């Protein structure tokens, strides 16, 4: 809507400026505008979209956790009644978080994923789809939670299938996808053994392929491998 | 402590 | 407008929650709502108003400085033409910053300052008035700049006159006012000697009155005194 | 380095 009058190139330029200024809400609005121009995104452009929305939703997730904790404390035996304000404000933040997730999922469905033919682009977008369903799952309850969890699992699984066929085990998108799917298993799906098995197998397969990499690629792969190791240490 | 996911690009 | 249906007490409660969640835009909106109920603010309430808007404008000032620096770089001899985007985006952020400053100045003028009879409240609000004119001055140019600078000076001066008559030299509001007025002199008014003289006299007068203070009051006063000293070290 | 003003409450 509001970015309809601005050039695609201008929107990208301004997203980059907003990143430098740590103005992630602006950055996300600029990137939404860029996507809605209807052209496929380059690798750099996909990175900008991801950075913008991850920062926005990251802030919301942190705020939601603070408020949910206060709320849980107030609903314990012996706690004094303070009225509806904590629940009302947690709900406000929650609704805004869900709105951001729905926006991202909307961009992926209209029409980023369907137009993405290359493995690198398709896996990147399906991973994103999994991530934003996972953020919805973090705040969901009941039967709604079940369908949201299934949607995340389905997106991650399609991404995994493609990445295993089409990318080497050290590819950073493949590694980041496996990291995030392992987090899904541990934190969302109540499957810690699946989480551990995935992290371990992913780590070991990457280890075996490191000899093929240049110094820059080596640095990126090993960083993500260390995150797998950090989780394995936390989980065991 | 929550598990670590992929960091920002 | 939007907070017209919410209880004053609820708005204060939610401002406190927003502070805990680091949701300063929400906090500021809640406090604006509280002020617009028309009752005078308590000390704690004045503190919430200040914290909320200082955080919001602080973010804007940081972003504006990043963008202004990029812009200045682009307008140097030998720099490549990149079109209107840097100026357009710096202007967007600037306009939002000015809007926040005008909002705060509006609250003080309608009707916080006029209803404030006690020295502690009146000095607090006049200091705020000086500060938000100072933030407007940071981004102003030309003749507009001159009138904005004069408005800041006038607010700070009235606050200074009251604080000298009505508060002890160690009072933290009096100390913070003097700190900020010294910053005005150095950074805005091109009067570094006035800045230094103010910081020095303020520091020395507080030093002489420290013996009267309890441990908690001593800690607050000495903290602000150290900031005066930090500036004197920077300036000399 | 910019001069330091009063910190947040
Ligand atoms: C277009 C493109 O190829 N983007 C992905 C690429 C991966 C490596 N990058 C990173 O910033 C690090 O890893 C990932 C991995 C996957 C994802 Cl989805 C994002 C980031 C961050 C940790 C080390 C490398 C740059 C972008
Ligand atoms: C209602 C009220 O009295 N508020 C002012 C009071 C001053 C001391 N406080 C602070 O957080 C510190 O100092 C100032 C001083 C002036 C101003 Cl306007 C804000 C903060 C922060 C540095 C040490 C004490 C609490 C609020
Ligand atoms: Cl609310
Ligand atoms: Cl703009
Ligand atoms: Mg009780
Ligand atoms: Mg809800
Ligand atoms: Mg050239
Ligand atoms: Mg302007």
């Amino acid at each position: 809507g509001a970015m309809g009058s601005m050039e695609r190139a201008s929107l990208i330029q301004k997203a980059k400026l907003a990143e430098q200024a740590e103005r992630y809400e602006d950055m996300a609005a600029f990137m939404k505008g860029a996507v809605e121009k209807g052209e496929e995104l380059s690798c750099e452009e996909r990175n900008l979209l991801s950075v913008a929305y991850k920062n926005v939703v990251g802030g919301q997730r942190a705020a939601w956790r603070v408020l949910s904790s206060i709320e849980q404390k107030s609903n314990e035996e012996g706690s004094e009644e303070k009225g509806p304000e904590v629940r009302e404000y947690r709900e406000k933040v929650e609704t805004e978080l869900q709105g951001v997730c729905d926006t991202v999922l909307g961009l992926l469905d209209s029409h980023l994923i369907k137009e993405a033919g290359d493995a690198e682009s398709r896996v990147f977008y399906l991973k994103m789809k999994g991530d934003y369903y996972r953020y919805l799952a973090e705040v969901a309850t009941g039967d709604d939670k079940k369908r949201i969890i299934d949607s995340a699992r389905s997106a991650y699984q399609e991404a995994m299938d493609i990445s295993k066929k089409e990318m080497p085990p050290t590819n950073p998108i493949r590694l980041g996808l496996a990291l995030n799917f392992s987090v899904f298993h541990y934190e969302i799906a109540n499957s810690p053994e699946e989480a551990i098995s995935l992290a371990k197998t992913t780590f070991d397969e990457a280890m075996a392929d490191l000899h093929t990499l240049s110094e820059d690629s080596y640095k990126d792969s090993t960083l993500i491998m260390q995150l797998l190791r950090d989780n394995l240490t936390l989980w065991t | 402590q929550r598990s670590t996911s992929t960091p920002n690009v």
